[PDB]
């Protein structure tokens, strides 16, 4: 979280926190209640999002879903939307811990390793989440829109 | 390092003064961009592996750079190229956010000409290559922060010739 | 329907308060660019029959199987069709230019577009160019004109590229 | 387009298309590939 | 959003022609001015603070019962949402102001108004005397065109709660 | 007729609404507009006679062939014809200055323009020829938003006919 | 539609003229006095609904039959008929007041208006004397504003009178 | 500042800022002008807090101020009053940049050290800086008077 | 420059400027609108000047565009009108600096060479420029239309 | 060297570009400030002995500089030393009317640092005696110039630095 993170710098520097890392927990928990709004709304609209961001994928890559792409096929397809669902999920994780700590241990460090030996595209993983952004954006308050999007973009990242 | 703040901070600091009204102007001047910058900044980490490749390919690649004889030729040097213009992209960002180009001395520029020189890495070439994901950085960031982005990537450039 | 200003409004209602003297000025530039920009959105108008009509013979001259049987712009009710959806389009680009705002270009004219092109067999990439080149023209026009009185309008010729731009990558 | 199936007739189709927030490709480098494209200063004069 | 601009757009786009000199001519004029509009909606802006107290006390000076135990005017809660109400008004004049029309008053404060204002049992003759109170303090903060503005769309809103 | 002042009470009329300030700023435009127009419309006015009598031989001289025996540029008739075409031109050009729009352009030359030239074997590209040519002359009567203003309605004429 | 140009121009055409310089400049009062004739546009508009409200109340302080059962005022759904007819009057007299001409008054209104109200029975000398009330209150307002440079307003007005008087005359 | 720690601790593990990060720094600069204010007014008092800091010690520790004291006499004392000015301008400096970073290179890291030789007792300065606290808290908000409250314990904090 | 002129035989001198060269440095910046009026003219119509003077090129020399010519043919005579416009720039250069190191550095020291490679005649190319003041000079006022001259004939002389 | 029309100038000419609006703007900023250079540079010209003796008396004599064991130490060195000041006063003003710093690179910092750590000759309280000669000509010049007239000290102190 925000916690975690300010405390594991404390703790390795051997020390108490300090005024800043204070204030950040602060600012953070104030932003509580928004942040558990944010999640609540994504969560809802759960399986909308994933097939809205489906199709602008396949559309932009009708190729992954072609004879020689990662998710040609009925199942192939299904698992590749669940796959979608996934990061949807830990991308509410991250919103309410104000972090990726728990983004980045479920589902970034080692992504590389395990789609590589499936075979599967990771950039068009990364368009993907893009297209989640562009749907799961389309529910939110622009206030809002923006701290999620920061989560989304993140992911996007990291596949990369 | 230092930022807009501390550049400020350290500079009263060495005369001993409180913070006054010509200081606590230049401060706000950073505090009142400073949401822009974030913004762009969330542009250029998440278009980092697309820049890079519009640059590489306005810039670099389709020559004799990538021919045998050539500075990025081999898997090898090819892969190093692409590597440096992640840091100076990388960077130039953590510049434009501390709104001090400080960090792109102490951290990139230090010894890197003669370094270059050394081992025979074209700087002209390199400059290209930090002008064209300017040139794409402004296009992706907007109005809002293009100017600013951009003078960090002015900064590495003439920091090499 | 936005404008520059209707999209300012929007954003300030959101955060429950009134203008950000940033906000203000940004618009009373816009304000002060605002013959500048009648004169662009004039240029378009003033030309808009030759802009279709030179980005079109440019558009066969460059893909000559669009005219041949087989292709999307044959027999001439088809021709017809895409002559008028290069005024559609050149229209709304039009309006965006006059609004300083892309949204009625991607609310009326854009949404959904690509997905009706795919369904009827119309070659999107086909129609990108025809974009393209009515771009290159119609700020031609921006450009040079008519005893317009001499300045810089290179910002609003970028402004006029990217609703374009927008078209054009919207579609293809 | 009938209930008699169900009798109740069909949840409204055009909800979620209608929905959709418009796509994002953002930065966007443009193409100039396609053929070789004339460059050069030649270009005006040749024509004048 | 109905406002010049946008009004001459869609006119053009029903038409289905191009942006002539009709068009042009009409647009001339909200953009000619704009520097009145937006002389209203600075002062406007800046005195928001106490035309919002101005206005929302003599609402009670002028309905005093109001302000008396089991009545719609007393305790905090609805005291707040009154400054609110008529910090809600003047923000969207000055957004009128700037838009350049009606729009964001029709859209956000306009449609809809009486059906909400029965419900909640919430009289338009406090809101009108709110607006004839914030017109007459307006009077002495501007003058020309920039007065005339600010009136036209005070006005509207009192014309359009009646 | 498609005015400015026509089409926002139009847009007033069919709302079922009073004027308000969005359609008064738009009204502005055109009362800040006629000056310009007003000066183009007594510069065309005047030399009329002479635009008329350049645009008809340019004609001529840019389709040298239609002067030939046999053909539509040939005789007192026909070349009278075109003369009076021409000048009906430059007449709603004018009137369209004066008016504030280009409705009488509208409903007395471009509705019904391409049945009739069809029905009658005349080209549209002489039309064009002679409306270029006016265009090229009006350059050195005119200056500044005057001259602009002549434009627009030229070139609207020209579009009309492509 | 006719507004006071149009007209002129309908004229000239007629025949067969570019507008004479009489014409030119009567139109060009026209344009010198329209800053008046916004304002005096805007004082309806301002005050639409207290000029409908006073005209009835005094309509029927006059004509206390008309809100007797048995008269055409009443019960609720009368009145609201009468209310809203004497807000369309004074929606297109403030129309024909900006147009400078009466057409749209006479076209959109004023035509078939009479056998309308025979037809229905309701009397049009009370319709006609709630357009004279109007017509009071409605010059009225114009005259004192607030902060309105000094000078003579007075011009205006007549032609104001003239609408109202049209659509009296028309319906009694 | 905020930045700077931030940006340290992104370079250091060779990447771009996180949403957390991202967030902190928002949530600092919308804190600017507040932030400016609470350094200004304690700039605009100086003089006067430092006065009532200086009589809130020497009633506490009349010692210090006593023959075998370290700060006995009146150029001894003045002196200490002038270390006392030094540590409320760095605690104006660090409520403005948001952390310590500032407020540590100048004036903490080998403050042991420099007392020592000095002789100084450490703990007296510490009580020094809470008087400074309970004087320049009682010219600022109840909101403002907390943010620029931890400033000054973690000064006391780092004396120790 | 005026400047760089200026200043260089201060510095080479080892001395401030003189009454003299402050005097012209005062005259030339008063000229500098006007100057700037000048160039935006010429840079507005320069592809009119260059084919005004090409015509006025081929008549007076057909030859050049002739059988042993260098300019002859449609490319030969395409990049000759280019020279044309590079001149016409430099000219646009030197008439704001109110000197030549500009139009000198760029395109007169090393042409004799350059065109003699090429074996392009030089004297006709000297016509070329005049044919462009010729031009250049009918789109401008008297007085400015000899204060451009001056820099046409000099890029006329410099060819010699 | 270059000065500020010179600058403008080359920049263009490397693209082969006329001179366009953006380019025009940045020469009538210069011309637009250029009577106010030349007065200043009056100012400094006929005081320049004054503006040496009171930023020498400010920041380097009535020092161990000057006493045995110090650089500025014999009549040779003292010399030596307001002889460079001097040359920086000098230089400054030809940068100063030129509107451009590239003189101060090419006939004056280029290789000075490395100058001055071979005989010695210290750098830090080289700096002072050019800050204290712009703190002089800061007064005598007045608001029109002062601005100005700064930066090229500035320029000056940090390239040795
Ligand atoms: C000797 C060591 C060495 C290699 C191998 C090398 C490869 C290389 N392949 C390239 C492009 C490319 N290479 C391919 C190859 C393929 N496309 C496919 O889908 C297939 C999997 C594959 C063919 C079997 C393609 C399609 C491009 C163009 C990609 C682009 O332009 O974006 C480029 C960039 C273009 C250029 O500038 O030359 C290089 C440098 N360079 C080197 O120095
Ligand atoms: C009927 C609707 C309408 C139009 C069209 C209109 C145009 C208009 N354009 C103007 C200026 C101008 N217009 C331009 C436009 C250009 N400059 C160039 O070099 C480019 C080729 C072109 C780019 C678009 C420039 C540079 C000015 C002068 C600067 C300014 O006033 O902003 C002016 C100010 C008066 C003048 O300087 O002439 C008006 C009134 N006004 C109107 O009411
Ligand atoms: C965006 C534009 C907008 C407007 C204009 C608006 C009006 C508005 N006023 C409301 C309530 C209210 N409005 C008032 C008004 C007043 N109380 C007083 O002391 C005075 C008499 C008066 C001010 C003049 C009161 C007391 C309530 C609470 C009503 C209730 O819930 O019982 C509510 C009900 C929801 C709520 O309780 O907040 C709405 C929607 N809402 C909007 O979104
Ligand atoms: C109110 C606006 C209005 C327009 C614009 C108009 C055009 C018009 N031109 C006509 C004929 C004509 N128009 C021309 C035109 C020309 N002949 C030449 O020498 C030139 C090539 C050319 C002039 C550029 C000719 C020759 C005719 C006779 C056609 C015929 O009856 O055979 C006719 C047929 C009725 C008639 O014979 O007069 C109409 C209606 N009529 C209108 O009422
Ligand atoms: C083109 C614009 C326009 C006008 C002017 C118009 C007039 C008009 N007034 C009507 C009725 C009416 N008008 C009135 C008006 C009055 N009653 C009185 O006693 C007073 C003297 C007077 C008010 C001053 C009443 C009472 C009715 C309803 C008659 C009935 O249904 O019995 C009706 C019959 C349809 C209906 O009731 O909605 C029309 C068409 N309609 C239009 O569309
Ligand atoms: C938003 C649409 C719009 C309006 C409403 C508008 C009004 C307007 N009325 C004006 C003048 C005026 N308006 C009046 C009006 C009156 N004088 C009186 O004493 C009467 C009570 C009243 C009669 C109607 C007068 C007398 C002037 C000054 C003379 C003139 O400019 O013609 C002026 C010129 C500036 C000034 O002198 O204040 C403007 C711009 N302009 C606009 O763009
Ligand atoms: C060993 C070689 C050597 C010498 C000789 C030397 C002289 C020397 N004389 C100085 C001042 C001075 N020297 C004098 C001397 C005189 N006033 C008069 O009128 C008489 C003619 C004369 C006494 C006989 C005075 C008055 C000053 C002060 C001038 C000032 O401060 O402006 C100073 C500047 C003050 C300082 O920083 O020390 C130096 C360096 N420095 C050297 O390294």
């Amino acid at each position: 979280s925000v916690l975690t993170k300010a405390i594991v710098n404390a703790d390795a520097e051997a020390r108490y926190l300090s005024p800043g890392e204070l204030d950040r927990i602060k600012s953070f928990v104030a932003s509580g209640e928004r942040r558990l709004r944010i999640a609540q709304t994504l969560t809802e609209a759960r399986e909308r999002i994933v097939k809205q961001a489906g199709d602008q994928l396949f559309q932009i890559r009708p190729d992954v879903v072609s004879p020689g792409g990662n998710a040609y096929g009925e199942k192939m397809t299904a698992l590749c939307l669940r796959d979608l669902d996934y990061y949807l999920r830990l991308v509410t994780y991250g919103i309410v811990a104000g972090d990726v700590t728990p983004i980045e241990e479920i589902g970034i460090i080692g992504v590389k390793e395990m789609y590589n030996s499936l075979q599967t595209p990771i950039p068009a993983v990364a368009e993907g989440v893009r297209a989640m952004k562009n749907v799961a954006t389309s529910l939110l308050s622009g206030d809002d829109a923006a701290e999620a999007g920061f989560y989304f973009d993140y992911l996007v990242g990291a596949m990369q | 390092m230092q930022d807009a703040i501390t550049a400020v901070i350290n500079n009263y600091d060495v005369q001993g003064k409180y913070l006054d009204g010509a200081a606590l102007d230049k401060l706000k001047a950073y505090f009142t961009t400073g949401a822009v910058r974030v913004r762009a900044a969330a542009v250029i980490s998440s278009n980092a592996t697309t820049i890079i490749k519009e640059a590489a390919a306005k810039a670099l690649i389709y020559s004799d750079l990538t021919r045998p004889g050539g500075n990025m030729y081999t898997t090898r040097r090819y892969a190093a190229c692409i590597r440096d213009m992640d840091y100076f992209l990388r960077y130039a960002t953590y510049a434009m956010l501390a709104g001090d180009p400080s960090i792109l001395d102490e951290r990139v520029l230090n010894g890197l000409k003669e370094t270059y020189n050394s081992l025979g890495v074209p700087i002209a070439a390199t400059v290209g290559g930090i002008q064209a994901m300017k040139e794409v950085v402004g296009g992706l960031v907007g109005p809002d922060a293009a100017k600013e982005a951009s003078i960090y990537f002015d900064y590495l450039s003439s920091g090499l010739s | 329907m936005q404008d520059a200003f209707t999209k300012a409004i929007v954003a300030a209602d959101l955060r429950g308060s009134f203008l950000s003297e940033q906000e203000l000025n940004q618009l009373t530039n816009l304000v002060k660019e605002s013959n500048k920009r009648l004169d662009a959105v004039n240029a378009i108008t003033g030309n808009a029959a030759e802009i279709i009509s030179d980005a079109a013979h440019k558009l066969f001259a460059e893909q000559t199987d669009l005219i041949r049987p087989g292709g999307n712009a044959y027999p001439n009710r088809r021709m017809a069709a895409c002559l008028r959806d290069m005024e559609i389009i050149l229209r709304y680009v039009s309006y965006a230019l006059l609004a300083g705002d892309a949204s009625v270009l991607e609310d009326r004219c854009l949404n959904g577009l690509k997905e009706t092109y795919v369904a009827l067999g119309t070659p999107t990439r086909s129609v990108a160019r025809a974009v393209q080149l009515m771009k290159e023209t119609a700020i031609g026009y921006v450009n040079s004109p008519s005893g317009v009185t001499r300045g810089d309008c290179s910002a609003l010729v970028n402004e006029a590229a990217t609703y374009f731009d927008k078209a054009a990558a919207s579609i293809a | 387009d009938t209930d008699r199936g169900i009798g109740a007739q069909p949840a409204a189709k055009l909800t979620f298309p209608l929905s959709r927030p418009l796509g994002v490709t953002s930065a966007y480098f443009p193409s100039s590939q396609g053929g070789a494209a004339t460059s050069d200063g030649l270009e005006m004069f040749t024509r004048m | 959003m109905k406002t010049v601009i946008t009004e001459v757009i869609a006119s053009a786009d029903s038409q289905g022609r191009f942006l002539n000199n009709t068009e042009l001519q009409a647009a001339n004029g909200r953009f000619q001015r704009a520097t009145a509009s937006m002389e209203a909606a600075r002062a406007l802006t800046s005195n928001a603070d106490s035309l919002v107290k101005g206005a929302v006390q003599e609402v009670y000076n002028k309905f005093p019962y109001l302000t008396q135990p089991g009545q719609m005017g007393y305790g905090d809660t609805n005291q707040a949402k009154c400054a609110r109400d008529i910090s809600h008004y003047l923000r969207f004049i000055t957004y009128s102001l700037v838009a350049g029309g009606t729009g964001p008053l029709d859209d956000y404060i306009v449609a809809g108004l009486r059906e909400v204002n029965r419900t909640f049992n919430l009289s338009p003759s406090w809101y009108i005397e709110a607006l004839k109170h914030i017109k007459g303090k307006v009077g002495s903060q501007l003058s020309g065109q920039p007065l005339t503005e600010a009136n036209a769309y005070i006005d509207y809103c009192i014309n359009a709660l009646s």
